[PDB]
């Protein structure tokens, strides 16, 4: 078999393969996610260089990886499905064994270790993948929100970005998200998300996907309609 | 020892690109344009086959479009030997799936597990990755007509309509101009064939240059019908839409 | 058909002192009606102040002891020269024993020395490895003559005190090296009269702080 | 396990199944269920060797709804029931086979019509007004075949799987302490607690 | 073997005897028919004693890998499942078990799985198992209910086994008895039937049968 | 698993003063066909040990093959090998008694009984029996089949105890072990006329014995014997 | 220079750097002594500490109860050749119930140290060992080097500063094989070896390390206060 | 290019030595033994304000009797921890007793140079490994990817360790308390770190013989940071 160590040391102490891997992460599309005081959302960019497409069937941003866990992602696209598979099926298997559905800590620690593996494993590449998971633990009300990338570290984030210009709306962010008093309400917590996006999307048609989770496996995606009211609202308050 | 001679296929450039992929796709845009439209009563596909001879068999001949079952055909773009490697694992997996659950794939379901076969070349294996892209026409019961392209990243994308292979740029330009939603499969045909005629490097577009295709429910009653044209059949079409 | 297992007879027996413990045995080794030797050592010093006999298949038996050897070397060699602790001997040789549960040691283990309070202590497994801390224990061919005898004078089973009738029972005085071996000859000379595959002579391994001492007695050769 | 009972009628699906679990002289439980819901629509029921029974179950279980999460979509009971068919003919000739039987009800809501499917662990698979596994259908078809039409209601249903278990418990001479009875329909599945 | 446990108001009470035989010679009359996973985890052996004593023992270290691993104590739930999704991988092998898994979470509550070598996995409120298990059986359903002390539950299981010790030859030598409440099992003594049935006879006025 | 096909008979020994005698008749058996007449079954390995083997005469052979390699392999890269690091009994022995508890563990055993005569660098006597299962164990005398049964009665006439070794001389054992030999002619059905006796002494070293027979045998008084009872005549 | 990337490449004039790389690490290594007579073995070791704070780095390491080795480099290989060692002792002693010969323990190493040095993919052992023993040829001393190369000798010295250690005992040659019965004095000329390799840096009770086999005595090791007798 | 397991003309593992400069780049983890037992500090770190900060977990539980702290690339410690936890819960099976801190940190680092063309590369992390046993008491070993392992009364790693171990070099003796351990290690970790020392970005952790192995919480943490803060303006 194909054995060869790719991702390697350098004279300086970095994994050039990586890092190389992040690089491919900064260009994939915007992602987002912000958590509320009883709800997740993740936001994601669609580019729109990509029209006459099917949205019907194209595959879409946010994957479920059970009932009550997503995960979004921003780098290779081919790439993340072999993640998503992987999660998927860990998922039923801790519900076969433990007969309990994941924690949302669990799954992204199973995610992130799958990743880490592929940093040191010989004739394999890292995944040019950084991923958002999110969701609810069983019988539990608090959100959950973290975060993984090529390297293997994972993360809790009370809101955070990544991909293309995920600088820009971190820096938004920053200075718009309470700790103390997070939004109490699915409108404030997607208001934040949309308005966050805006920073960076250029059109608020059809390139802004959201979709919000809430407790009790209660997952659903916005309309483009729906968005669009709150595209609508934020830049009227914004003339002033 | 032999790591000397790796050229270390599945690797990231500073940058954070995949270089055979991009390598493989540069090569896959001097491939025979090939063309899919969706439309509201089935789905045509149109493929320019690359500067043929006089000599060459037409009627037996197959470069371009290729079936997978009664429900799915494929148009290729790139190396036709590694499109028929991939072209024989789709037809058994479409085959796995019927013997498993007793009904037709899904076409969705098809596309994702080639563009995941693709996928992994480009992750482990130490080996090149196929050069081939792919525009998947199929029907299935959940979603009806539906248009996929493929490419040799494993990374895949639903359509309205279309372009793979050469001169894309200006053929999606025109596409992107003339297609409309409420389009029928007659209109689609004609706009396919069109766009063909003026993205052409050739000096005219004839009936031996071309492979031709629609997925119709133009069939007695609800189920669906593939027609592979024949040599004569493009011809009367092309003369039937006045191109030629 | 091969049959890959065979009965070499012979008894052991182990005693734990409230500071000593003894692990005895016969020397008589056999197979069928025939004597294969009148003098062949069955219980062995393993090192760190332990004492072992595997009784049943001489083969399965000389395996397992040598193996546990050679555990308490590994064990040495891995642990920067720190003592195997006759608790942890005992767990080592269940799964050594389980290790063939699908094609077991045909043997009954016993293990006596000291636990890490300094206490007399003696272990004993079956075949394929569970186990058990016991004050009193006879393994092999003549167990069953032996246990009882040592119910009755060991734990002072089924005895009460004089003048009470059956209502206060007899205290559970402690018994001296000196009276343990007294009950082991016994028990061996006992055995040796009604079964067949006891005889020749008695081996005892006494273990105390001090160390292990050995000591010989001859028994009947018919 | 003992007794599983399945009958389509118009608009749905009954299920019935014994709640005993005995091992030699003693009923170790009298409250067992012996099903798994596989999708929001499709119930299956089980009995055969101890242990093997849950295990192919909860398989089962597990399989079609990492097919559920991966497609967001749920399988016809037909295409559940040719999966769960091909496990079993699968398993026949392995060095352990599943000793199973099953029955897969389901309601299609494509079609808008209840489904029952029987299969044994052998992998023989039948589509059945009404099915049995084990001693159940030597007492029970006799009378199913009497009783049943097509188009019968959901409550004309129950009415006649009572007169099966009542006869079950007057010639059967196993006490298989009463059965665990749910329905399947285009609203999904429940379970009839008074029975 | 006679083991039983079963759930009640003041959480769930475990009781064995202490036998081993092989064939008709007692091998053993202080045998631990009860093994402490965890301080919240209790697990009962019957059957055979190194496939129990082994298993259950092997248990205790996938618990308490899961704990590291998770930040949380193991489910009596999972924890079952555990041991019997690894007897089930041994099915045909030979293994003979009959165990109860006995503990209390947050989540579940006082909890009891039956859990067998044949692969069988059984939540319940009572059982009894072992070759004595009928015998345990008759005086524990006569008595049973929910609303009863700490006090008279472990009387109840005492008796039941000293029942099972009287009549059942493959079972005796002494009574051990636990308490699982929401705060840990509770060890409560071991009983020796030899001086147990003769307390019993005089105080309760039972086995009248029998001269004493 | 097997069957034995063509046997030795018993193997007989014991130890005396200064060292240690073994013997084994020549026979090759086939069943109750007593087909080969020249079979050597002890087979000394260097000047101090002499592997005396019965059963299967196939696994003898492939035996007798391993302790050849044995030689030659110890050989290999020592200076010493025909002084301080020369092969032992106790080496030859433990060897042996590893390959014959490995086979009976893969259930495919080397049909034999085996016993390892021989004396030591500090002139100990080596005397120790090992067989198909792997069971070991030495005594004064040791002997395999019919020999167990018949010779050593015999031989523990002579040597009772560990104490009565010093007290036997090389000329009382060796008398011992041919009329051992001589009563397992009389009364083993398997057994051959011809035998080879080995001697591995401390002083005098190896002296290999071939070609001896059972000679002074008591047949005259069968003249006598006649019928099965009542019979006169 | 072109020919030092791996091991399977001779170098133009026959050399096989990688190896010599390796051979390298050992000079970088802290010092150990090796010597004996007829009746003993001594092997005498400098540890290395990383700080103040810090331990000081084992280097001696027993393989059976008649054998055993010091060890200067790469710690870790010493490790998984000293573990090589002890199971092919122990193989000696369960199937043949013989005790390794020192000179085939030595051959064993050589030919084990040689299958990495030929190999692609693989590498050269980074750590050279001194092993002593008992057996029945009397008492012996190995010097080996991860070419492969190993030689018995009466005394000898590997590490750094090893070369002064190493001419002392060709100049004692004469004394101290003599040294028959008396082991204090046979250990005393191996602490007098070690200290012609010191510079700056004197011998302390936690700084020395000595081992010793011989006709009535396993192979034991000395630390701590129980050397601060020869200091 | 070149071998993974070359050898560099110095007689060093080039990849080994890379791997040390990436531990360079780590946060700081400071470990100090006494006679009442280790304690165990790190560096949080956190890249920004939005990261939950109590997510990070550089200081994990191997067993109730040995603790681990980490610095450098923190996801490759996950399967050394991994096989530490196993190591520990499988000798407590075959021997019915705690496994040694020595013997557990030299099992973690007979994995470090399994490393060829067995995994690709040598681990980017160094650990620090505290714990207690009954026969060599509170010990704190320092465990690298080199595969070696040294004891230490104490030890500083990661970005500010040779500024830190200097200071541990004078502050350190024989009869340091607890208390005064803990203090010690967060006035070195308040010296070298970037941003100021405070309950949320830096953790605190100790193994004792009766307790065994603690996590400090972040409001036991604070007590002792402003104890710290009064000591230092005493004098
Ligand atoms: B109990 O009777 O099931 C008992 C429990 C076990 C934990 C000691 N088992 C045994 O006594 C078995 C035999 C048996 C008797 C009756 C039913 C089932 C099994 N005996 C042993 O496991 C055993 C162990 N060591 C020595 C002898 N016998
Ligand atoms: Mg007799
Ligand atoms: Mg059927
Ligand atoms: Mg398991």
């Amino acid at each position: 078999g194909y054995d060869r160590a790719l991702s390697i040391f350098s004279p300086d102490g970095h994994i050039f393969q990586v890092e190389y891997a992040l690089e491919a992460v900064k260009r994939g599309t915007c992602a987002v996610g912000v958590k509320g005081k009883n709800c997740v959302v993740l936001g994601c960019e669609r580019r729109s260089t990509l029209k006459l497409q099917d949205t019907r069937i194209t595959p879409s941003k946010v994957s479920k990886i059970d009932s009550h866990v997503v995960l979004s992602f921003s780098g290779l696209n081919a790439d993340s499905r072999i993640l998503i598979e992987k999660a998927r099926v860990e998922a039923q298997s801790h519900r076969l064994t433990l007969e309990d559905p994941v924690t949302v800590e669990y799954l992204t620690r199973y995610v992130a270790g799958v990743q880490q593996r592929y940093t040191q494993s010989g004739g394999v590449r890292p995944f040019g993948v950084s991923t958002l998971i999110a969701g609810f633990d069983p019988r539990d009300d608090e959100p959950k929100l973290y975060q993984t990338e090529p390297s293997g570290i994972y993360s809790s984030w009370s809101a955070q970005t990544i991909g293309r210009n995920s600088k820009t709306v971190r820096e938004f962010l920053e200075k718009n998200y309470d700790r103390k008093e997070p939004p109490a309400t699915v409108e404030e917590c997607v208001k934040l998300t949309v308005r966050s996006l805006l920073e960076v999307v250029q059109t608020g048609a059809k390139n802004i996907e959201i979709t919000v989770v809430k407790p009790d496996s209660d997952i659903v995606a916005l309309s483009s309609e729906e968005i669009n009211q709150y595209v609508t609202q934020i830049e009227q308050e914004k003339q002033e | 020892g032999s790591r000397r001679y790796d050229s270390r296929t599945t690797i990231f450039s500073p940058e954070g690109r995949l270089y055979q992929v991009e390598y493989a796709l540069e090569s896959i845009s001097h491939a025979g344009t090939a063309i899919g439209i969706m439309a509201s009563d089935g789905i045509v596909l149109a493929a320019e086959r690359k500067v043929t001879s006089t000599l060459l068999e037409q009627d037996t001949s197959t470069e371009k479009l290729y079936k997978l079952n009664d429900k799915i055909a494929v148009a290729v773009a790139g190396l036709t030997a590694d499109a028929e490697i991939l072209i024989n694992t789709a037809r058994i997996h479409a085959q796995n799936y019927l013997k498993t659950y007793n009904e037709d794939i899904p076409v969705e379901i098809l596309v994702r597990r080639l563009s995941d076969i693709k996928q992994g070349y480009t992750q482990h294996g130490g080996l090149r990755p196929f050069g081939v892209s792919f525009i998947y026409a199929g029907y299935d019961d959940r979603y009806g007509y539906q248009l996929y392209t493929s490419n040799p990243s494993g990374n895949y994308t639903g359509w309205k309509a279309i372009s793979v292979g050469a001169n894309t740029s200006a053929a999606q330009t025109l596409l992107q101009m003339d297609y409309k939603d409420d389009m029928k499969v007659d209109d689609a045909i004609e706009l396919a064939l069109k766009t063909l005629s003026k993205t052409t490097d050739s000096s005219a577009l004839t009936y031996d240059r071309l492979e031709f295709a629609t997925i119709r429910k133009g069939a007695n009653d609800g189920e669906v019908y593939q027609k592979i044209f024949k040599p004569q059949e493009i011809k009367d079409i092309l003369v039937k839409t006045g191109i030629t | 058909q091969f049959n890959p297992y065979g009965d070499n007879g012979g008894t052991i027996l182990g005693i734990a002192g409230e500071d000593f413990a003894v692990l005895a045995g016969d020397t008589r080794n056999i197979t069928d009606y025939s004597i294969n030797s009148r003098y062949e050592p069955k219980v062995f010093d393993c090192g760190d102040n332990i004492v072992m006999s595997a009784n049943g298949f001489a083969a399965d038996g000389d395996a397992l002891v040598k193996r546990f050897k050679n555990s308490v070397k590994w064990y040495h060699f891995d642990h920067n020269d720190k003592k195997l602790s006759i608790n942890s001997a005992a767990r080592n040789i269940q799964h050594l024993l389980y290790g063939k549960r699908f094609f077991p040691y045909y043997v009954h283990t016993i293990i006596a020395g000291l636990d890490e309070d300094g206490k007399g202590a003696v272990y004993s497994f079956d075949p394929v490895g569970s186990y058990e801390r016991e004050q009193c224990r006879a393994g092999g061919a003549a167990a069953s003559l032996i246990m009882p005898f040592l119910d009755n004078q060991v734990n002072f089973k089924n005895q009460y005190e004089p003048g009470t009738n059956g209502k206060v029972k007899k205290p559970l005085k402690y018994l001296s090296v000196e009276e343990v071996i007294k009950l082991v000859r016994d028990s061996f000379t006992s055995a040796t009269e009604r079964h067949i595959q006891v005889g020749d002579g008695l081996e005892i391994l006494i273990v105390t702080k001090d160390g292990v001492r050995k000591e010989f007695y001859e028994l009947k050769r018919d | 396990m003992d007794i599983i009972l399945g009958i389509r009628v118009q608009d749905s699906v009954i299920l019935a199944s014994s709640k005993a679990v005995t091992r030699g002289i003693s009923v170790l439980k009298d409250s067992d269920d012996k099903t798994r819901q596989l999708s929001p629509h499709t119930l299956m029921s089980f009995a055969g060797e101890a242990g093997d029974t849950v295990q192919f179950a909860e398989y089962i279980q597990a399989n079609i709804q990492l097919y559920s999460i991966r497609e967001d979509y749920e399988l016809s009971p037909q295409a559940v029931s040719s999966f769960v068919r091909q496990e079993l003919a699968k398993s026949i000739r392995s060095r352990r086979p599943y000793q199973v039987n099953v029955l897969i009800g389901g309601y299609d809501k494509k079609k808008n019509k209840p489904e029952l499917y029987q299969i044994d662990y052998l992998g023989t698979k039948v589509e059945l007004p009404y099915g049995a596994h084990g001693y159940s259908g030597f007492y029970t078809f006799s009378l199913l075949d009497h009783h049943y039409r097509p188009d019968m209601t959901t409550e004309e249903g129950l009415d006649l799987l009572k007169l099966c278990v009542q006869e079950l418990e007057k010639r059967m001479p196993m006490d298989f302490k009463g059965v665990i009875v749910k329905i399947v329909d285009k609203d999904g599945i429940r379970q009839v607690d008074d029975f | 073997t006679t083991t039983l446990a079963f759930r009640f108001q003041g959480g769930i009470i475990v009781a064995v005897d202490s036998r081993a035989t092989a064939g008709n010679w007692v091998a053993s009359q202080t045998v631990k028919k009860v093994i402490e996973i965890n301080p919240f985890l209790l697990g009962t052996t019957a059957g055979g004693a190194a496939d129990c004593q082994f298993w259950e023992t092997w248990l205790g270290s996938q618990c308490r890998l899961h704990e590291l691993r998770e930040k949380e104590r193991i489910s009596v739930a999972a924890a079952s499942k555990i041991l019997s999704n690894l007897v089930y991988q041994y099915k045909g092998a030979g293994l003979s078990m009959g165990t109860m898994i006995c503990g209390y979470t947050r989540k579940e509550g006082p909890t009891i799985y039956y859990v067998d070598s044949d692969g069988t996995r059984l939540k319940g409120d009572i059982f009894c198992v072992g070759s004595g298990q009928t015998f345990a059986y008759g005086v524990l359903d006569s008595n049973y209910k929910w609303d009863l002390s700490v006090e008279d539950a472990l009387y109840l299981g005492k008796r039941s086994i000293l029942a099972a010790a009287h009549r059942d030859a493959y079972s005796g030598g002494s009574v051990n008895l636990y308490h699982v409440t929401e705060d840990g099992w509770i060890y409560h003594g071991n009983h020796d039937v030899g001086e147990l049935f003769w307390k019993v006879k005089e105080e309760e006025g039972s086995f009248n049968n029998v001269i004493g | 698993t097997q069957q034995p096909i063509v046997t030795g008979t018993s193997v007989i020994s014991m130890k005396y003063d200064n060292g240690v005698i073994i013997a084994a008749d020549n026979l090759g058996s086939y069943g109750s066909l007593l087909r080969f007449n020249g079979v050597e079954r002890l087979i000394p390995v260097g000047d101090n040990t002499v592997v005396g083997i019965s059963g299967d005469i196939s696994d003898m052979q492939h035996i007798e093959r391993l302790l050849k390699d044995l030689v030659t392999e110890n050989a290999y890269d020592n200076p010493l090998a025909d002084a301080e690091e020369a092969l032992e009994p106790s080496y030859i022995f433990e060897y042996l008694a590893t390959v014959m508890y490995q086979r009976r563990s893969k259930m495919n055993p080397l049909w034999n009984a085996i016993i390892v005569a021989g004396v030591q660098s500090n002139g100990d006597q080596f005397l120790r029996y090992v067989n198909l299962l792997g069971v070991t164990y030495s005594s004064p005398t040791l002997a395999t089949g019919f020999g167990a049964h018949m010779a050593n009665p015999l031989l523990r006439k002579v040597v009772d105890r560990e104490s009565d070794i010093p007290k036997t001389t090389v000329q009382v054992a060796e008398e011992a072990i041919v009329n051992a030999m001589r009563v397992l002619y009389y009364r083993d059905a398997r057994s051959s006329r011809n035998f080879s006796l080995a001697i591995i002494d401390k002083n005098t070293g190896l002296t290999f014995k071939k070609n001896l027979q059972v000679e002074n045998m008591k047949w005259d008084f069968a003249k006598d014997i006649k019928g099965y009872g009542t019979q006169k005549i | 220079n072109n020919y030092d990337g791996d091991t399977v490449t001779f170098s133009p004039t026959g050399r096989l750097f990688q190896v010599e790389y390796a051979l390298e690490a050992i000079k970088q290594g802290s010092v150990t002594v090796g010597l004996r007579s007829n009746t003993h073995a001594v092997l005498v070791a400098l540890k290395r500490n990383a700080d103040e704070l810090s331990s000081y780095q084992k280097k001696i390491i027993k393989c059976d109860e008649h054998m055993g080795l010091s060890l200067a480099g790469l710690a870790p290989d010493a490790r998984v050749l000293s573990n090589y060692l002890r199971q092919q002792c122990n193989y000696s002693s369960l199937v043949f119930n013989r005790k390794l010969a020192v000179e085939r323990a030595g051959h064993l190493l050589c030919d084990k140290a040689q299958k990495n040095t030929q190999s692609y993919g693989g590498r050269p052992y980074g750590v050279g060992l001194l092993i002593i023993g008992y057996d029945k040829s009397g008492a012996h001393l190995l010097e080996f080097q991860p070419s492969g190369n190993v030689t018995e000798l009466y005394g000898t010295a590997i590490g750094a500063r090893s070369q002064g250690a190493k001419t002392y005992l060709e100049r004692t040659l004469d004394t101290f094989i003599k040294i028959d019965g008396n082991p204090d004095e046979l250990i005393k000329a191996g602490v007098e070896a070690i200290s012609q390799s010191l510079r700056d840096e004197s011998l302390t009770v936690d700084n020395l390390s000595i081992a010793i086999v011989g006709k009535d005595t396993p192979f034991t090791i000395y630390d701590g206060e129980a050397v601060a007798k020869y200091i | 290019d070149r071998g993974v397991s070359t050898f560099s003309p110095e007689g060093r593992l080039f990849q080994v030595e890379y791997s040390l400069e990436a531990i360079k780049l780590g946060s700081t983890a400071i470990g100090i033994a006494t006679k009442e037992g280790v304690v165990l500090g790190v560096e949080k770190r956190a890249t920004s304000p939005l990261l939950e900060s109590d997510s990070i977990e550089k200081i994990v539980e191997i067993d109730r009797h040995i603790g681990c702290a980490m610095s450098g690339l923190t996801a490759d410690a996950r399967s050394m921890i991994e096989h530490a936890r196993t190591a520990a819960v499988t000798h407590n099976l075959y021997y019915d007793e705690d496994i040694n801190v020595e013997s557990l940190t030299q099992s973690v680092c007979d994995l470090a140079l399994r490393f060829g063309e067995l995994m690709s590369r040598p681990f980017g992390v160094a650990l620090l490994i505290a714990g207690h046993d009954a026969d060599d008491g509170y010990q704190l070993f320092h465990a690298e990817p080199s595969g070696t392992f040294y004891r230490y009364n104490a030890k500083a790693i990661g970005s500010g360790s040779e500024g830190a171990q200097a200071e541990l070099l004078n502050e350190w003796h024989s009869s340091l308390t607890l208390k005064e351990a803990e203090l010690l290690v967060l006035k070195i970790l308040k010296q070298v770190m970037e941003e100021k020392l405070d309950e949320n970005n830096a953790q605190l952790s100790c193994i004792t013989k009766q307790d065994g192995f603690k996590i400090y919480d972040n409001e036991k943490t604070a007590e002792l940071i402003k104890e710290l803060k009064e000591k230092e303006a005493a004098e």
